[PDB]
């Protein structure tokens, strides 16, 4: 909802931090190390 | 190597350079 609140009022720079919050096609840098995941949200990993 | 070096690379790189000698404590104080 935020990040489509943004869209829409087009804080660019702010709403792809906020797509960045769930998924990232880059991986995750978590403590300096790279992640092997894409998708923030455990639910959307594993379907629940 | 000195820390003009260190800063240089990311962190990831730094702890793969020095992941046997040191155990990232203080690798992650230098």
């Amino acid at each position: 909802m935020v990040f489509q609140r943004l869209l829409q009022e087009q804080n660019f720079t702010e709403s792809t931090r906020w797509l960045r919050y769930i998924w990232n096609p880059a991986g995750y840098s978590v403590q300096g190390e790279m992640q092997d995941y894409y998708w923030n949200v455990r639910p959307l990993e594993e379907d629940t | 190597l000195l820390l003009t070096n260190i800063s240089f690379m990311s962190f990831s790189e730094f702890r793969h350079r020095t992941s046997g000698t040191l155990t990232w404590r203080e690798t992650d104080f230098l």
